[PDB]
RNA sequence: UCUGGUGACUAUAGCAAGGAGGUCACACCUGUUCCCAUGCCGAACACAGAAGUUAAGGUCUUUAGCGACGAUGGUAGCCAACUUACGUUCCGCUAGAGUAGAACGUUGCCAGGC
RNA sequence: GCUUACAAGUAGUCAGAGCCCGUUAAUGGGUGAUGGCGUGCCUUUUGUAGAAUGAACCGGCGAGUUACGAUUUGAUGCAAGGUUAAGCAGUAAAUGUGGAGCCGUAGCGAAAGCGAGUCUGAAUAGGGCGUUUAGUAUUUGGUCGUAGACCCGAAACCAG
RNA sequence: AUUAUUGGAGGUAGAGCACUGUUUGGACGAGGCCGAAUUCAGACAAACUCCGAAUGCCAAUUAAUUUAACUUGGGAGUCAGAACAUGGGUGAUAAGGUCCGUGUUCGAAAGGGAAACAGCCCAGACCACCAGCUAAGGUCCCAAAAUAUAUGUUAAGUGGAAAAGGAUGUGGCGUUGCCACAACUAGAGUCGAGUGACACUGCGCCGAAAAUGUACCGGGGCUAAACAUAUUACCGAAGCUGUGGAUUGUCCUUGGACAAUGGUAGGAGAGCGUUCUAAGGGCGUUGAAGCAUGAUCGUAAGGACAUGUGGAGCGCUUAG
RNA sequence: GCGGUCGCCUCCUAAAAGGUAACGGAGGCGCUCAAAGGUUCCCUCAGAAUGGUUGGAAAUCAUUCAUAGAGUGUAAAGGCAUAAGGGAGCUUGACUGCGAGACCUACAAGUCGAGCAGGGUCGAAAGACGGACUUAGUGAUCCGGUGGUUCCGCAUGGAAGGGCCAUCGCUCAACGGAUAAAAGCUACCCCGGGGAUAACAGGCUUAUCUCCCCCAAGAGUUCACAUCGACGGGGAGGUU
């Protein structure tokens, strides 16, 4: 019911589509974390922009 | 270096921008265009009309609906609902 | 509830064979005397009448052989992804056509003699 | 004064012994045995260490300006109004006086014309531009127009 | 703007032979020695479709996150692009070739790795520090960190550069069969212990010739300091964290903040100094301006103050 | 340079929305039609063989297999048995003034439209018609000429003349049209520029070129492997 994504990669060198999704979650710079509620529209957002962040809890 | 035997080609014409112009399920105005094509790919259904052998337009306000007619032929419609 | 009549379904609704009944009602059946009329012959287009009949059509019941709908298990292709130099290969998602086993000889709409 | 004859260098910069100094007094100054890192500057280019262009060195001089208009922005004065020109008596005083004029307060139409409406024309009907009104005078900044108009440079043409 | 659930438009990859065109053949009709069209199986298609994805596109007036968006005006610059990876045309499935389409980087981007290498991999520099943790790539010496552990594979220095082929190379995968097969011989009998085609392989071998000098491991050198896996430890950037400070735009409505701060053509804002004028107040033979030197002050353009030389003018504050 | 092209329409390339380049691969247009136009009826395709002076395998109307493989005035695609294909009568809507809204688009252009007034043709009527199944069949402005021409016609009124409204004629095909009056040579050439663009040399590439192999067909009466070398295939070199 509570997740905390963490940017562990750079957003430089990828397409704009993923760049927008990364900023849509709330992540700003690298090595940054944001705690949010687990929803069906949140799981699909991290699935699109995968292999760049780290989900846990 | 040598004057070639030229090309018996090179001609074409300006494209006309055919296709759909209003999306299924969105609200319209009386008199707006819905589709532009040669011959009747999509027939006119309910409260729509064909212009000069093209331009299927709307006749009253409402929301558009794309639908099948018989077995293999489609049609467009507008419903008064608001 | 049977047939006749209107309005929905992707031929699942079919062409290919037949089976069997009645004229309440669709049919085959009499000619130009009239309404209309084939640049062409009242078979289509019309009329008054039906003594004669059920072949066919019409309806059900049979053939899955005749053709579409074709649920799974795969597989080609493809969107990301890490590799390598790709006519590839691995890793994650969505996975077809065709091929089967099948469903398969329409669900009804609302009325008329019952 | 300090340093140099086994050494490969866009010559600096970061660290660092030794030998001399003594200031605008502060975690001061001069010299440099060794170590790491490092292919000048301007222009023109998809790209220049470039074997593409320019400059021997030093000093002095050497390129968006002014007049009159147009439009927009800031500032101030008065406000359905705002303001003067050429003049004339004055420290070449630029403050008085000077109401020809200019903008705005009402538009629409090719015009006659009518007017909060008007043209359209067979149509008051449907439409177009208007109506709900804030502007104006001087100055400041930005850009533009007519003048050479940011600066330097031609082969050539005509007149005496 | 992105995502989750839903609706719709379309005909590409791929398939397919149901139309159109083109094919290979077996039984197929079409003269007096060998034929038109057809028939059961099949094959091909940028201008052939009974079919038909993934992705993208338009709406959703549907929730969760996030921070844009549109309209009018002032001022612009740009109209020679390049490589890499994919999807095609053209040429010779030639070119660091040429023309379009979808992305990223360079252009206008420093820092780390690829020995050196605008476009390849990792990552976006506001400033101070002799602090810490990581990314790609790496850990015998040059040169920061394992001469680490366990397991296999490889005898060429393969690693550390090409192909059709060729073969008594091989570690793994299945056979097949004599209880003979190495010395028997037809172009018949024994003794004692492994033999081979074939099939998929993984790593090798030969095929492999160029002009200044070893001469593509970067060099010394290595039988593991090579290759394929597993798990670990540590090293590694101007990335992130720790500590102090500068500016903003916010915010709250006095300093803690919240975020943010590569940059070419361009747009916007705040300043420093030079010559002259006006007003006020000043300095100067007890030495002005200029010139020379210095270890000083401000976030930059800059500003003071002593000391020497010089011998008559020159600062400061506010505005033009 | 020579040659060929220059405007408009259809398809493929174009990667399932739209848009998308090359001296990339194919065809067309500069009209025609009083009917091939409007309205109300009525009808129906090919590839198929029958045995019919005659047969030209095919000149005939039938009949049935006939699934659009036919026919559309004109090229090509998208469409159509509502037939949008084939005939028949009647007629002129191939009408006047307008049009909410929308597609396309730098601009000028270009495209479709319910309906609103008026007058009508067709049909018993409901209704249908603002030119041909759909997309090509032209070209601004200026000037000049014509007719009707509720407007200004200047000292007053007439009044040539202008203006609104409706027509007409060039030719601008280099087809958004420099002034609708436009040919060559410079080996004497001159100035401003560029490796944005050729000749010589370097670099990339290897069609051709020179070698090396692979299969071996053929040449030797034997011996395809003494030697020669058919087509075809795989490489190296950078000296044409």
């Amino acid at each position: 019911a509570k997740l905390q994504i963490t940017l562990t990669r750079s957003v430089i060198g990828r397409p704009e589509t993923q760049r927008k999704t990364v900023e849509a979650l709330g992540l700003k710079k690298t090595n940054s974390s944001v705690v949010v509620e687990d929803n069906p529209a949140i799981r699909g957002q991290i699935n699109k922009v995968k292999h760049l962040v780290t989900v846990e809890e | 270096k040598k004057g070639v035997s030229s090309t018996k080609n090179g001609r074409d014409s300006e494209s006309k921008r055919l296709g759909a112009k209003r999306a299924d399920g969105q609200f319209v105005t009386g008199g707006s265009i819905l589709y532009r094509q040669r011959g009747t790919k999509i027939y006119p259904g309910e409260n729509v009309g064909r212009g000069g052998d093209d331009t299927l337009f709307a006749k009253i306000d409402g929301v558009v609906k794309f639908e099948r007619k018989g077995r293999d032929k489609k049609q467009v419609s507008v419903y008064a609902v608001a």
